[PDB]
RNA sequence: CUCUCGGCCGAAGCGUUUACUUUGAAAAAA
RNA sequence: AAACUGCGAAUGGCUCAUUAAAUCAGUUAUGGUUCCUUUGGUCGCUCGUACUUGGAUAACUGUGGUAAUUCUAGAGCUAAUACAUGCCGACGGGCGCUGACCCCCUUCGCGGGGGGGAUGCGUGCAUUUAUCAGUGGUGACUCUAGAUAACCUCGGGCCGAUCGCACGCCCCCCGUGGCGGCGACGACCCAUUCGAACGUCUGCCCUAUCAACUUUCGAUGGUAGUCGCCGUGCCUACCAUGGUGACCACGGGUGACGGGGAAUCAGGGUUCGAUUCCGGAGAGGGAGCCUGAGAAACGGCUACCACAUCCAAGGAAGGCAGCAGGCGCGCAAAUU
């Protein structure tokens, strides 16, 4: 079938070579796993040595890490925005390694509000729900309030991430290969890389 | 081929087995085990060709299936079991103990040992690595893995193992002035004292050895096995003390023995 | 109940195929009308469809509900003896035994 | 800016450049810590590799490659590909029948790291073996020495 | 077996570290 | 061959580098 | 006996058609991969019906179909180390975060400190991602080991519902009696053995009446991906215009499988090597696959191409370059 050998290629000088053996089992190849966005659907593949490869065909969730805060959380995947290799992958919404995607921001906001006890992602209208009020304005003792006030010194986030939190969606990059391991894992974009990808996305439109 | 090979042509067998050409087409292919195929001695070869206990391969099986032979204190019924360097073979039925040691000709010799000596063996440290939970592990030349070794033991050293419990009793460090035997190459079977070690980064190291009579030679680092500390070995030596004679003096010794015979 | 049958060439009927005639199917382990000789072996075999037609050598039937009278060859015969259960739990289930 | 020329972001994989810090340490300098390693065998790391800002995953000093095998030498002949050059190795082959020699040559495509600059055609290069980096490249430039005509 | 081996190696490692530190201290003091 | 650092030797740089010759090691049996 | 289950059938044997930096030989590398089996190491390290759980299938007994096959169909029974499902115990706790409340110092007092703590979440080894610090080793790791936040695929990683032989010691006891010795089988993961697979350097016969070749359909290199057991134009997208060649590229021929070797030879050399050993390739020619640790296997399967067997014309079955043997071919080669 699909063979990824080296003897069907031309030589360095440019002349062609005559093969001396037919296709072998260990030189085989398999059709690509075009992973889309939807309810989870994964097929297992029996590979050389008796091992398994998890061929993810459909994925909708994955665990992403906020590196600056070191906060890893499991969040759903919403859409694909940018792809360096080819723009056809963006149109068909294919999940591959190093593609830029949009993920939900709710678990990160919950962790941030439970850690620093500061508002985040809230509108200027100051509308609130009592659960969030008791999460932020809880009655703490002197020692615990002392730790929280000290934590409030380091509570500061760049304007780009704050705007993304206001929008409700974050930009992330996938670091795992969905077609090989069956899961879509990655990290939240931030810093110079976030600016680079924002500029690329804006220029694409 | 499409997979592992299961046969061994008799002419393609190692030459230190001293097999003859006209007996048959095949030779006993050693089973997988602690020692390499080219550096072991199969149990059948030692049991019928060296000791003359059996005449055919069937009699070797009839001996082995009576659970008479023990290798390193454990009963082996496989007739092609790979037995290698510094191994102990015990036959309780006849009360005999042997240790596989190369002679000066590079062949395994029938070397009888005291039953007290048959309780331990020497091993060469091949690998040192830390495993899960920060536990050191030591891997020897005969595939033995030992947990929690002495922190001072490094690679290319020698450890003494008690065959009953399989635990280290003591060790010899790889330093100049110790006693070593060559386990491979052109100087296989020679015994001497390490003189100096040459280090070649990215390549093989070369070690110089000098014997009792003053003859000097060199080998690669992988072919050296430390036997004893200083000039005193920790095991019993074969008839030849590890000194290789030239052809002229072998002829002289043979003629002297013939003259004194009769 | 219609169990199966064979057409005039002796080929058996398979449940899945919905036709009046014969087809050729690549059969592997776990399929009816085929018995592999090697592990992983598959073979192309001719199989008659499941739909009952007039071109059948024999048709198999299983009685599920009994009628007014009983056929002299089929029903009036006494039931034959058969092997009993071999697993202990099935013994207990058949004879309503307790743990004691 | 000058480094970012591809559709994908060019980053050093083993360096985390998004570590947050106080506003006082941000004003000082935005200087990313450089990743480099000693390749061994007595070869020294060029100062341009340590102090540089280029990104090259195939660089022997700042990339993910391992130098093991044979160490060879050649003369630079062509510099027209991106980050890889063509060198020529000359030798003599002995013919037993005539007791003489004949001149022979080989061409090698080797990878050239951005840390090595001011490399001209006709200077000596010492290369080391690594894993296959492309269809025809198996060696990486380790040292560059100038020609005899250097002033 | 796990417990006994762990305890024995803990004792041996304490002995080795103490010996090394003592020798280093003697070398530094001299 | 060369200072330095460590126990006359040990480490490190050697050699502007080769070609040549003489050693040594690794080199299936038949 | 038969049948289910497990293993082997990928070794061996035959031939030399293809194949000219290809195969192959010497020399190196995998710090860029997989590995049945043997040997050794782990296997209460997880804090959350068990005195043994479930449904079927053969062999067997009966009824049949077809001219025909190592074709099988229906009905009645019954097993597991087949197929599935699932606990107890160790289990007392320990450690990370959350932390109402309770104390002990200084302070006139706020304030500045030091402890204890109920209640909640997580926890072991493997898997995927992100971050932090720097036990043992290499010439060199983005190595090994450690810490932190999570994840952990229903086409699902481990954490024993298996078998044999000798059978004994203990209790407020005669019981739900408790404990115990050798083995066999199985299993996640390391190490080892047998390898396999991709790489590095050098090396091959004639031919210019073959002088330029490669790049539309990857040719040379870069970036990101896909696929693969892994490294790589192996493939994809976007890019640069590269790469080879009188030191003979490219093309053609070979009555070319390559070496260890053989004949002849003063010293040089010439010719041969299908052939018992080591590598390679093939099973009439191509191609595609199932199972399995390992095959693009052919005394395995599926098609096409060429031959070719039985037939009741509806269908069924093929591969001697394995041992004998037969036809043909030829100057040319043995016993069913
Ligand atoms: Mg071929
Ligand atoms: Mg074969
Ligand atoms: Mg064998
Ligand atoms: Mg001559
Ligand atoms: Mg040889
Ligand atoms: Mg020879
Ligand atoms: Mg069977
Ligand atoms: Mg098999
Ligand atoms: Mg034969
Ligand atoms: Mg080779
Ligand atoms: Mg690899
Ligand atoms: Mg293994
Ligand atoms: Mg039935
Ligand atoms: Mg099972
Ligand atoms: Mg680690
Ligand atoms: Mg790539
Ligand atoms: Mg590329
Ligand atoms: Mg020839
Ligand atoms: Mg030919
Ligand atoms: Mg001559
Ligand atoms: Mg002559
Ligand atoms: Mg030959
Ligand atoms: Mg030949
Ligand atoms: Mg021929
Ligand atoms: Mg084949
Ligand atoms: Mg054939
Ligand atoms: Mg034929
Ligand atoms: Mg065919
Ligand atoms: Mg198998
Ligand atoms: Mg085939
Ligand atoms: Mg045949
Ligand atoms: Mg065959
Ligand atoms: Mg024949
Ligand atoms: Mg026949
Ligand atoms: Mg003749
Ligand atoms: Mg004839």
């Amino acid at each position: 079938g699909i063979s990824r050998d080296n003897w069907h290629k031309r030589r360095k000088t440019g002349g062609k070579r005559k093969p001396y053996h037919k296709k072998r089992k260990y030189e085989l190849g398999r059709p690509a796993a075009n992973t889309k966005i939807g309810p989870r659907r994964i097929h297992t593949v029996r590979v050389r040595g008796g091992n398994k490869k998890y061929r993810a065909l459909r994925l909708d969730v994955g665990n992403f890490s906020w590196g600056s805060e070191c906060c890893t959380r499991k969040t759903r995947i919403i859409d694909v925005v940018y792809n360096a290799s080819n723009n056809e992958l963006v149109r068909t919404k294919t999940l591959v390694k190093n593609c830029i995607v949009l993920i939900d921001s709710t678990p990160y906001r919950q962790w941030y509000e439970s850690h620093y006890a500061l508002p985040l992602g809230r509108k200027k209208g100051a509308k609130l729900t009592p659960e969030e009020e008791e999460i932020l304005n809880k009655k703490r003792s002197k020692k615990i309030q002392k730790k929280y006030d000290e934590r409030k010194k380091n509570a500061k986030i760049s304007s780009l991430l704050e705007e993304q939190f206001q929008q409700g969606k974050l930009l992330a990059c996938i670091a795992s290969r969905p077609g090989q391991c069956g899961r879509a894992d990655g990290y939240v974009l931030e810093g110079k890389e976030l600016e680079f990808y924002l500029r690329k996305i804006k220029a694409r439109k | 081929a499409r997979g592992p090979k299961k046969h061994l042509k008799r002419v393609a067998a190692p030459k230190h087995w001293m097999l003859d050409k006209l007996t048959g087409v095949f030779a006993p292919r050693p089973s997988t085990g602690p020692h390499k195929l080219r550096e072991c001695l199969p149990l059948i070869i030692f049991l019928r060709n060296r000791l003359k206990y059996a005449l055919t391969g069937d009699e070797v099986k009839k001996i082995c299936m009576q659970r008479f032979i023990k290798i390193d204190g454990k009963v082996r019924t496989d007739i092609t079991y790979p037995a290698g360097f510094m191994d102990v073979i015990s036959i309780d039925k006849t009360g005999e103990n042997f240790r596989l040691i190369y002679d000066t000709k590079g062949r395994f010799a029938v070397h009888r040992i005291t039953p007290e000596e048959a309780k331990y063996k020497l091993c060469k440290v091949r690998k040192i690595f830390v495993g899960t939970k920060g536990i050191p592990h030591l891997v020897t030349h005969d595939a033995r893995t030992i947990r929690y070794p002495d922190p001072l033991i490094k690679v290319n050293d020698t450890i003494q193992i008690d065959l009953e419990t399989g635990k280290i009793t003591d060790f010899i460090k790889f330093d100049t002035g110790n006693l070593c035997m060559v386990t491979g190459g052109a100087n296989l079977g020679r015994i001497g004292v390490i003189t100096n070690r040459e280090r070649h980064p990215g390549s093989f190291d070369v070690v110089h050895v000098k014997d009792a009579n003053g003859n000097s030679f060199a080998t690669r680092l992988s072919n050296i096995f430390v036997i004893g500390k200083g000039n005193k070995p920790w095991i019993s030596l074969p008839r030849g003390k590890g000194i290789r004679l030239t052809i002229a003096e072998e002829r002289d010794k043979r003629l002297a023995a013939k003259q004194s015979s009769g | 109940r219609i169990s199966g049958g064979n057409d005039k060439q002796g080929f058996p009927m398979k449940q899945g195929v919905l036709t009046h005639g014969r087809v050729r199917l690549l059969l592997s382990k776990g399929h009816s009308c085929y018995r592999p000789r090697r592990t992983g072996e598959r073979k192309r075999k001719s199989v008659r469809g499941c739909i009952v037609d007039a071109n059948l050598s024999v048709l198999n039937l299983v009685i599920v509900k009994k009628g007014e009278k009983d056929i002299p060859g089929l029903t009036d015969t006494t039931v034959p003896r058969r092997l009993g259960p071999k697993r202990a739990s099935r013994i207990r289930k058949l004879f309503n035994l307790s743990k004691e | 800016a000058d480094i970012q020329t591809e559709r994908a972001y060019q980053k050093q994989p083993t360096i985390f450049q998004n570590k947050k810090r106080v506003l006082l340490g941000e004003t000082g300098k935005e200087k990313l810590p450089r990743y480099y390693k000693n390749i061994g065998l007595g070869f020294k790391t060029p100062k341009e590799a340590i102090e540089g800002t280029y990104i090259d995953k195939k660089c022997p000093f700042t990339g993910n490659v391992s130098i093991r095998g044979r160490i060879l030498s050649g003369v630079v002949t062509k510099m027209k590909m991106q980050r890889t050059i063509v060198i020529r190795r000359d030798y003599l082959h002995y013919i037993r029948k005539y007791n003489r020699f004949e001149k022979r040559h080989k061409n090698m495509s080797v990878h050239l790291s951005p840390c090595f600059r001011d490399v001209q055609i006709g200077d000596i290069v010492t290369v080391g073996e690594c894993r296959p980096l492309s269809k025809t490249v198996r060696f990486n430039v380790l040292k560059v020495t100038k020609a005899a005509g250097t002033k | 077996k796990n417990k006994e081996e762990a305890a024995e190696y803990a004792k041996l490692l304490a002995k080795r570290m103490k010996e090394a530190k003592e020798k280093r201290q003697e070398q530094i003091a001299k």
